[PDB]
């Protein structure tokens, strides 16, 4: 639906399927202090 | 072909005229136990010679030499001197002190340390040097001495015509010094030094730039105060790096620092007093068995260095200071036996002069830049020469005193 | 990092801090891939010119930290590495291309609010993030500014810093130093007519340079701190080493080594 994995699970752990998204953030629908200005810069 | 770096004291007879008889640190790995005691004999001499040489110039002067280089070149008159002349030679050069047979094939074993120090230093730093001895065309040299001199010491004796035409002998001399340096090292002779009486004169220069194994950025450098003897500021191009040296804060506060050159076997040894403590109090207070103690105990660690580029071309007679020290007659027309220089007949063969003149240039480099990367490894110290300190050039394993001197003013 | 901030608490959860066994201290920083796999920059553990070669044995991660000196309970975990794995054609005799190395733990370590591992780009996503002008985030526990004199423990931040900081086109780069450039690196940091500033300093070598994808939402490690001349100098920009394109290698040594 987003995120395809790349790398077998079998020799590189687990973590890669929820690579990249927050506790404390996106999972919670929390923004910090700064991304914002980081999407600003994206053309 | 015969090697001298290979070859052994018995491949070939070189006995000297005359001989001379007079009345703990661990030996150095892959090292032949009699260039190691003529290293250390040298080191004694470099000593005493650079005492005089520094009480006879100014504290805001700078110096560079090479002992090594002037005890070669008189241990070539030592191989045809006798009687008085001989022994002076002997005593002042330290030596007196060495073995019988290291003491006869002196010139032989100098070659054989020499070679040693030569490739060591050309692997990737710049090791250049011209010497020869010359002597006036009306005298007839022996031929078993030339032949000794070729092979030991790279060239044997230069026939001129100083009786006729001193001064183009001397442009003569001063262009072959030059061309044997590529343009490094002028004017080797001063006029006047050469006249119609001059019959033999010593000639012994030495260049060198070492590639530095860690080198400083352009882009670090940039001017700053140097704080000269006298008291007087003065505007230095200051280098600097962070990196891992050899280093150690010794008694009084005198810093010590060692920046090798590509290669780990030569490197250069840096002597900081601190502000309060005069270079000439360090100069004078300073011994080889000091300085071996210091360099033993120096830590290697991650420390800054504020060093400025600098330039050192000396150059001088050693006739006055080697009088001095006790070589008399060897300068002395009436008193010097230098029979084995000359054929039979009858001389009255004696050294008009030796000049010597040594150069240092020293810069950032010493082929693509280097660059370290942003890991944590903090400045445990920091170097900096803002004000006078002594140079050493040594060979590692064996610690020869290769070049010494002092930067008492690196500034315009 | 120079001008930056106090990152918030559970802000960057892969942040790795990569330390030496003994005598301890604080050498690099480095991210977090996976529950076993941690990435860092090949310098921070070999380095010839400075008879530097750590391995295994000689070192250590804590992950989950915010305060760089006070222990924290119940949050960081400490991991031994089995281990590291250096790419074999770094280039330390030059300009670091190539600049990466990778570190498995001995154990996997648990995910938590404060541990969570970081995304690796793929070609889309590097494709269309990687663009100049395109800012990143930088993080570390690495100096606050450049220094000249001895610096022991000088200029060191209570806690985690970061700063977000923008891609440079290649041309500038390679302008802006006499250091061979290589594809596997890249250049991020204000040019001098921008007014604002920061950079990655000493410390923060092996941190990671992430970038929030606003297709998935998720963050993407897209660079590696790696070298500099200076920290925050005008006309100077901070490089990293260009993950991507090092995913091949990356992979080559999981599926081969993580068995
Ligand atoms: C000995 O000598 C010594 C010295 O000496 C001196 O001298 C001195 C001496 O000394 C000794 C001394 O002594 C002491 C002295 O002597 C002396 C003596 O004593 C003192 C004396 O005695 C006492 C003597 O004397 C004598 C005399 O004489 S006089 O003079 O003195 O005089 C005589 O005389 S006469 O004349 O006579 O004769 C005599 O004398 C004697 C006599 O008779 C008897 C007698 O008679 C009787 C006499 O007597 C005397 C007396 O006295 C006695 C005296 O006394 S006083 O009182 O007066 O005096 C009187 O009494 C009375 O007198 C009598 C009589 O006299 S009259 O004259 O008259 O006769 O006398 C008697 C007397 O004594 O004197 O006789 C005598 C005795 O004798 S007797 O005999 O018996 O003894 O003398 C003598 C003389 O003089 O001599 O002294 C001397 C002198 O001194 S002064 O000072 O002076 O001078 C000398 O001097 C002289 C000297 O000098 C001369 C010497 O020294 C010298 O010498 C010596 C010797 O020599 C011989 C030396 O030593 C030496 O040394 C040496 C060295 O050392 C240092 C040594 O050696 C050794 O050791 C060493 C060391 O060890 C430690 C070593 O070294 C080492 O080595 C090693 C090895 O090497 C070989 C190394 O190692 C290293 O390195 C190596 C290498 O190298 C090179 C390595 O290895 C290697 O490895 C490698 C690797 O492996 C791992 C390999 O390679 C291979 O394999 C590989 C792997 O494979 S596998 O299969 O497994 O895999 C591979 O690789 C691979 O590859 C692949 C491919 O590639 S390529 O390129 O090719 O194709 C890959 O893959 C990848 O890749 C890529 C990339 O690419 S690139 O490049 O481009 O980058 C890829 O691809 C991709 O990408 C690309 C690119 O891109 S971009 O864009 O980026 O650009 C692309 O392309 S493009 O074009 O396009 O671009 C591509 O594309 S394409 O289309 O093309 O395809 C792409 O592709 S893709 O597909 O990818 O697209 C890739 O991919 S990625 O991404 O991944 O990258 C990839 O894949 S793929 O498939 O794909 O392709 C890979 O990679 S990975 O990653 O895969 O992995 C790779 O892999 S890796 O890993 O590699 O990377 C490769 O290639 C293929 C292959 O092939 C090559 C190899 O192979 C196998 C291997 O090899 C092996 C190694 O490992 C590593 C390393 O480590 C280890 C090492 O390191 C460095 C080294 O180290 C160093 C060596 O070798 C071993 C050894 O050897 C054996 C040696 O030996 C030991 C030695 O020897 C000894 C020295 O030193 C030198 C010199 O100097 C010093
Ligand atoms: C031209 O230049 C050359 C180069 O130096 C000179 O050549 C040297 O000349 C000296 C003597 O003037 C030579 O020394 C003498 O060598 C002799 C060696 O013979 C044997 O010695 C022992 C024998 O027991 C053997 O081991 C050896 O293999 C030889 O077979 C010695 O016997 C001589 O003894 C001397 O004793 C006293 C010193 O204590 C002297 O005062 C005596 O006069 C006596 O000579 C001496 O040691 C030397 O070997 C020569 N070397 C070379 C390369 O040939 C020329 O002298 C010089 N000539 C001119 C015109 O200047
Ligand atoms: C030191 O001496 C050497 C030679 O003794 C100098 O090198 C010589 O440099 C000249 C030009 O400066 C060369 O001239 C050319 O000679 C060839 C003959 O081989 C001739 O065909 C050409 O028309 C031209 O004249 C000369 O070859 C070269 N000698 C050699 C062969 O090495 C050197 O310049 C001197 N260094 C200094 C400046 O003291
Ligand atoms: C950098 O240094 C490490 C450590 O090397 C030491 O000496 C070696 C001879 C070996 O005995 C090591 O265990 C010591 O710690 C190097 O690691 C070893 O390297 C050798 C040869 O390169 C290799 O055979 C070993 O497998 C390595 N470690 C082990 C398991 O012994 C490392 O390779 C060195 N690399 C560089 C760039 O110098
Ligand atoms: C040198 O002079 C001394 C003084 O008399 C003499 O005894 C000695 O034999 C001389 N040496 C030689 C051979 O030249």
């Amino acid at each position: 639906s987003e995120y395809q994995t790349f790398f077998n699970p079998r020799t590189f752990g687990s973590g890669e399927a929820d690579c990249g998204l927050r506790p404390l953030f996106e999972k919670k629908s929390l923004e910090d202090k700064t991304e914002r200005e980081l999407l600003e810069s994206y053309i | 072909p015969v090697d001298i770096c290979t070859a052994k004291p018995r491949d070939i007879p070189m006995n000297p005229m005359c001989i001379y008889r007079s009345p703990e640190q661990k030996i150095p790995e892959a090292t032949n136990r009699r260039v190691w005691e003529l290293s250390k004999a040298n080191s004694r001499f470099a000593t005493t010679f650079y005492q005089h040489l520094a009480d006879s110039k100014n504290d805001n002067d700078n110096i560079f030499l090479s002992p090594l280089s002037i005890s070669t070149a008189f241990a070539m008159t030592k191989l045809g001197a006798c009687n008085d002349t001989l022994q002076q030679l002997m005593e002042v050069f330290k030596f007196d002190t060495i073995s019988e047979k290291t003491s006869d094939q002196i010139h032989f074993f100098f070659a054989k340390l020499n070679c040693r120090l030569y490739r060591k230093a050309n692997k990737a730093s710049k090791l250049v040097s011209a010497n020869r001895l010359f002597g006036d065309k009306s005298l007839t040299f022996n031929e078993t001495y030339q032949d000794i001199s070729e092979l030991v010491y790279g060239a044997k004796l230069q026939p001129l015509d100083f009786k006729e035409n001193a001064e183009q002998s001397r442009a003569a001399i001063n262009k072959w010094v030059s061309n044997k340096t590529e343009g490094r090292i002028t004017d080797v002779i001063p006029s006047e030094a050469i006249n119609e009486l001059t019959v033999l004169v010593l000639v012994n220069t030495i260049y060198f730039k070492g590639l530095w194994k860690s080198k400083f950025s352009p882009e670090n450098t940039r001017k700053e105060l140097f704080y000269k003897a006298d008291g007087e500021s003065c505007s230095a191009s200051m280098m600097y790096q962070e990196g891992k040296f050899r280093y150690r804060r010794v008694a009084e506060g005198t810093q010590v620092l060692e920046l090798p050159f590509k290669g780990d076997d030569i490197t250069m040894v840096l002597i900081l007093p601190k502000p309060e403590k005069s270079l000439a109090k360090v100069e004078k207070e300073l011994t080889p068995e000091v300085l071996q103690e210091w360099l033993d105990e120096l830590e290697e660690m991650m420390l800054c260095v504020h060093m400025p580029r600098f330039r050192i071309e000396d150059g001088f007679s050693l006739k006055e200071q080697l009088q001095d020290m006790g070589l008399v007659d060897l300068f002395s027309p009436e008193k010097s036996k230098l029979p084995g220089i000359v054929a039979e007949g009858r001389d009255d063969l004696y050294v008009s002069d030796a000049f010597h003149k040594a150069f240092l240039e020293v810069n950032e480099e010493g082929t693509a830049v280097v660059i370290a990367g942003r890991s944590l490894n903090p400045n445990r110290v920091c170097f900096k020469a803002n004000r006078p300190f002594l140079v050493f050039i040594r060979e590692v394993p064996l610690n020869t005193i290769i070049f010494m001197g002092r930067v008492a003013n690196p500034c315009v | 990092i120079v001008e930056g901030s106090d990152a918030e608490i559970g802000m960057s959860p892969w942040q790795v801090m990569l330390f030496r066994k003994s005598p301890q201290e604080l050498l690099c920083g480095a991210s977090l891939i996976s529950d076993r796999w941690v990435l860092t920059a090949a310098h921070c553990l070999l380095y010839p010119p400075w008879d530097k070669n750590f391995t295994e044995n000689d070192l250590l991660v804590r992950i989950g930290k915010h305060s760089r000196t006070r222990y924290e309970r119940n949050i960081e975990k400490i991991s031994m590495l089995e281990k590291i794995y250096i790419h074999p054609r770094y280039n330390w005799r030059e300009n670091l291309d190539r600049d990466i190395a990778l570190m498995k733990l001995k154990k996997p370590v648990a995910f938590s609010d404060y541990i969570h591992p970081v995304c690796l780009p793929d070609r889309e996503t590097a494709a269309s993030l990687l663009q100049a002008g395109y800012k990143g985030r930088v993080t570390g526990w690495g100096n606050l500014k450049e220094t000249w004199t001895a610096n022991v423990g000088k200029g060191q931040p209570s806690v985690l810093q970061v700063v977000n900081l923008p891609i440079v086109e290649r041309p500038v780069c390679k302008d802006s130093t006499r250091i061979r450039i290589t594809d596997n690196m890249f250049c991020a940091g204000y040019k001098p007519d921008e007014g604002k500033r920061g950079d990655a300093c000493e410390g923060d070598a092996g941190g990671p340079f992430v970038m929030k994808s606003p297709f998935n939402n998720r963050w993407y490690q897209m660079g590696i701190v790696s070298w500099g001349e200076g920290c925050d100098r005008d006309g100077k920009y901070g490089f990293y080493t260009h993950v991507f394109r090092l995913k091949k290698w990356i992979q080559k040594v999981i599926d081969q080594f993580g068995e």
